[PDB]
């Protein structure tokens, strides 16, 4: 039993469109994590424009986007540079890239064509600022200390035990002075915010990482 | 009791964002300075704009979406609060209309 969603709501059918193909559901299904947050009629218009030639029939899982090798994930960071590459790990565990170029993003998802096969690649962020919540709660994080005693009651561990036995305070240092890059990464792969005006969602993510500052 | 005719052609499909495999759907308040999960229980409808409406899936990563308006209705001729998210171009598709925003319906 449920309560007025995850049925109604569910909707997530690819059969009897407009232009729908029974032969094309695996390929609509596969070029699905290419271009995310899009409606059905252009996910199966794209699908049918997929060439038959194209490995894309074979089941496919979720790409990545490597600039260089680099593997960027920040896009908002990274949207205005090329990322040039873009993996594609498909359920057969052979790997391929594609030539990408950035070319007509919307104010939120930003859209990358691959010149060969004239598809679109859109990645799972909507380029939303997280400027705002790293600068409130930056300097929160800079004041923790590998050796007080608000860590030691983190952990479910007394005040005689040591901490020798971790093997973690040059790292925990390192991770200290670079916690901005990773705190932003962070922020932009973890879920989506779709905020313009308000800041509500932005002060309930500062809320939650800084209720548990020390754990992270 | 008019209609037009038009003659389309779908060189351009719509271009619009969309939600295709929502789960079950979450929500939040800042009812008490603090950001309790409200699950349930809208009884009355709550004016400001402290909500914010967390859908979470499966095939993808959830997604936030500040609240736009609360307002009471009956799905199945019950007490039920509508509620709707905002985005630039969220729409929804379903029963063969287009709704310009998200809309998600309360039953308790």
């Amino acid at each position: 039993i449920e309560d007025f969603n995850f049925s109604s709501r569910y909707e997530t059918d690819y059969k009897n469109l407009k232009d729908a193909d029974v032969s094309r559901l695996r390929v609509y299904k596969n070029i699905e994590k290419l271009l995310p947050f899009y409606n059905r009629e252009t996910i199966v218009k794209y699908g049918n424009l997929v060439d038959a030639n194209n490995t894309l029939y074979t089941k496919d899982l979720v790409s990545v986007v490597p600039m260089k090798d680099k593997e960027v994930i920040s896009d908002i960071n990274k949207n205005k540079t090329s990322i040039n590459k873009l993996l594609l790990h498909y359920s057969d565990n052979t790997s391929q890239t594609l030539d990408i170029k950035y070319l007509q993003d919307f104010s939120k998802v930003a859209e990358y064509e691959i010149a060969n096969t004239k598809l679109i690649y859109t990645p799972n962020t909507l380029l939303h600022s997280y400027n705002n919540i790293v600068k409130a709660v930056l300097n929160d994080l800079k004041s923790v200390q590998y050796d007080s005693d608000a860590v030691r009651k983190v952990l479910d561990i007394s005040s005689n035990i040591k901490l020798t036995e971790l093997y973690l305070d040059e790292q925990f240092t390192k991770t200290k002075a670079n916690i901005e890059d990773s705190l932003s990464k962070l922020l932009s792969a973890d879920a989506v915010i779709a905020e313009n005006s308000n800041s509500i969602i932005d002060n309930y993510v500062i809320e939650k990482i800084k209720n548990n500052k020390e754990a992270l | 009791d008019e209609k037009k005719d038009d003659i389309k052609e779908e060189k351009q499909v719509d271009k619009k964002l969309e939600l295709r495999n929502i789960s079950n759907v979450e929500l939040y308040t800042l009812e008490n300075n603090k950001y309790r999960h409200v699950s349930s229980l809208s009884s009355v409808p709550t004016n400001p704009e402290a909500y914010f409406m967390k859908v979470k899936s499966e095939n993808f990563k959830d997604v936030m979406l500040p609240v736009k308006s609360i307002e009471s209705a009956r799905k199945d001729n019950q007490d039920v609060y509508k509620i709707v998210g905002q985005a630039n171009d969220l729409i929804q598709h379903e029963n063969n209309i287009t709704l310009e925003n998200y809309t998600y319906y309360l039953p308790k």
